[PDB]
């Protein structure tokens, strides 16, 4: 998993059928002072119910969405020392 | 602009399927309307491909936690409606 | 904040789930909203791991006097979805 | 998935079997001002039927095509702030 | 694998169900002479029971815990030469 | 801007077809283009949202009172192919 | 140059099997003729690496959505033709 | 602040699910109570997302090694208590 | 340092795994800890991998007299812990 | 994907058996203007037959080489504009 | 594969079951000159004995030892011209 | 250029398969190659699409009225190959 | 230097085998020699691990499209010979 | 320091544990001691952590080519030892 | 350099297999131990190839006549192995 903050959607109607009936959203990766990178950019399927501004944890290939990268977690503290 | 509408039994289940449809796309929520029977009813607006992305999506998460009754997207809606 | 919401037949479940969330965490009670057919919704307010237990005992002292329709909670609502509830 | 952009495509007469019949794109990664990038192009088997010049979503090893790097959807709007 | 020291902890409550009942460790990759990089971090789900401060071997994509990036060893000696 | 294809045996499913598209999006109608044994297309073009909701709808409406034999979307034609249809 | 055919019963699987063609590869696009009896046919042309590419492309997304009666290559057509 | 419990039967169960609850947030251990036939239980307390994940995963390292009797989480305790 | 835990029902059993762990390791002996009910307890501290070494051997020995409850191996105990035990 | 141009190969004497009886090839990543990259070298299990100097199509993990990093296609023509 | 180079190895005791009996060396990858790279260093599970010094052929995740990333071959010739 | 390849039996069926090679596509005969056994083989040199539509129209042609052994396209011979056909 | 042979039924199987083995190492290749009966055989020459492998890989190509009849390595050949 | 032992029928088994003894962790080799009736036994020592990640090795190293009779490490041996 | 061993149960077919080794490849004979119950092992000395080539022929050889107990080849030796065989 990596952190990163949802900062906007992707709106695609021309599309497959694995990924009928979900969110896209942008996922930027954070650095260690918990402020979003340049040019790291990916989007993720949601899966919990993330929207705009929160950080979140995206998870890489394999969450049955099967390998669309999804979001598997809404985090609540960074404690980091 | 094109109008959508999902149509849920109990209040709780619309209130999740609305809470899906306007994290999904870009549309702004015109409110709820029930008709008895626990029949309630939320409705959206916006273009037609952000709508018909966020009907799909609000079917889907109402339909995990609730019954959906019917769902909708009007492309064009006459202006009487 | 977080939200959550219980939905009972009738509004005696729904004094006793409302209680019991009130006592078990550190929650706001916005109010009580009825749609008819005797279904009624019990909706609390706070953060996301108070709203959270507080859900869980409010069903389970609701569920036990009468019928407890749904229950769900939302972690981070939508800013519109502040003007449904409120 | 990362967003992208059609760059060309890629003739090929030698090749295995698991790609007979299907095209082959350039797919440039492209930056937070959608704009493509340098040393960032992939090759990947179409799906949805992409062209030159299109914003499109390529997705990593597995799609059935099997763990060919396919495109998956085309982008209409990609809401970002 | 990689070498990489624990440096924190993340604490998430709205997360997926295959992710109960474990532990959320911040990991930062650490360079040739046991010191921490910058931007290197990634979020590894325990498994053998790490701490702060600890030279952990932490794990790729699939661990079953299933493909999440979990921590699988606790390092004593690294010996480089 | 998208392409939408309906093909349909003889000429009045497909003036039903064709009418029932027009109806239910903002899209705008090419012509027909019939190829004998009773074969009609329709063309309609616009917004890919639009096209795709109206060939939905025309295929609906067609195939009550006639035969529908295929249908289409083609969500950004090549330049190539805007000299076959137009 | 080569040249490229492609048979199709109905109109619509012919420009289904055209757009597939002309994306593939760097090939002109002649024109349709039908025959009658349903039957339309797409002719290519251009280098026959290329034109062998298109035709193989384009006889696989006609097949998904119609029915395909004959496709064939000539790789160096006589000039009387 | 919150409270968290866990009840095992022999103290080394009881350690390892300290252990456990420690490592996986912020949360002070109070310390041990046995009330004899070989009950022993650790209290720990905390803010209640922190204390709530304490305790899953105190009581899945616990379960592991020993029997786990009992758990619990008290939100808000009494200023009796 | 690590930690190394043997559990056994008696006193006997425990004195039993106490000697063979001081033997076959260069650990050092914290205490015993009884619960009642006959569970008594032994710690023994010192590096990962004659703490490892120790508790296998004393298990071993304890076994073989009585009954061995539990045994367990902390690598890294957090601070919170050598509050507990010591 | 990805273009990539042959550069060396490998002896290797010593080696496990999904590997006996293959090339083995030094493939070194090449740049928008089909230029070989600085430390971008693999290598790869020749399946096609291709030899120095040409500009051939690697691919990722799994082609049944069992996921080793083979060549799947030698490509004629490069389009990209 | 990558080409990479035995820089040290890795003593550690509290570990996985998957890991019992194999050795962790260090495995540095090196550039076109044959020379070790800087921050480039992984963790691998040897596979056909190699030592100390030895230019190896080091496999990404899947080797069944399953997928830890593994050394396969031990290399005598890199012809790179 | 590429390099393909055609064994028959008999020098009949070999010179069916060359003559429908070298008109199916824009390839160059480099000459027939007998080893004994009544196996004869052709060899033609062209570019890689040519040589590989010309091969599999000279094993057609060849298959009607005698017996293929065996076709193959090398789409790169190595330059040491170019010394045993030539 | 060492010495390696492969015998073929059929030239063509010969010449497919002949180019995997100069493909797959440093090797020069001698020619060819056919004894009758429909046996060619190829003879290459260089170093013992080069040999080693470059005859491993023409048989597994040769085997693929013809019989492979006899494969030898000599790696130190008689002067006589 | 510690002291480890393995046991084989026959030397040759003895000297693939031995060579994977002394690679798995930094332990000075003592010598080898055969008592008759084939039995071949070699002895290392070191700290306990290396004796220990040694033995283990070269326990799975032998077995795999022949018998391995017995294996101990001793963690304090006695100085009249 | 590399290393490879051949045991075998009598002297007389470890002669016969370290003569095939000597002339199979060129490789270092560095002589015999044996270790008394009739174990006889033979230990030869050179680059990878030429080492894994000898010890093929060798056990070929040798178990023609004789029983070959086990062979190996050691592609990089610990130096402290190169104590133990000289």
């Amino acid at each position: 998993m990596i952190l990163a903050k949802v900062t906007g959607h992707v709106v695609a109607t021309q599309k497959c059928d694995e990924l009928r009936g979900s969110n896209l959203l942008l996922i930027t990766r954070l650095d260690d002072k918990q402020q979003p990178m340049k040019d790291q950019t990916w989007v993720a399927v949601d899966n919990v119910g993330a929207g705009m501004h929160d950080i979140v944890l995206a998870e890489e290939y394999f969450a049955l969405n099967y390998k669309a990268m999804s979001v598997v977690a809404i985090v609540e503290k960074v404690f980091r020392d | 602009e094109a109008l959508g509408l999902i149509e849920t039994k109990g209040l709780v289940a619309c209130i999740e399927a609305a809470d899906a449809m306007c994290k999904a796309a870009n549309v702004e929520l015109i409110g709820y309307e029930n008709v008895g029977s626990g029949l309630v009813t939320a409705m959206v607006k916006g273009d037609v491909g952000a709508v018909n992305a966020a009907v799909d999506s609000g079917v889907e998460a109402a339909k995990r936690i609730g019954k959906v009754v019917s769902s909708r997207v009007i492309a064009r809606p006459h202006n009487d409606i």
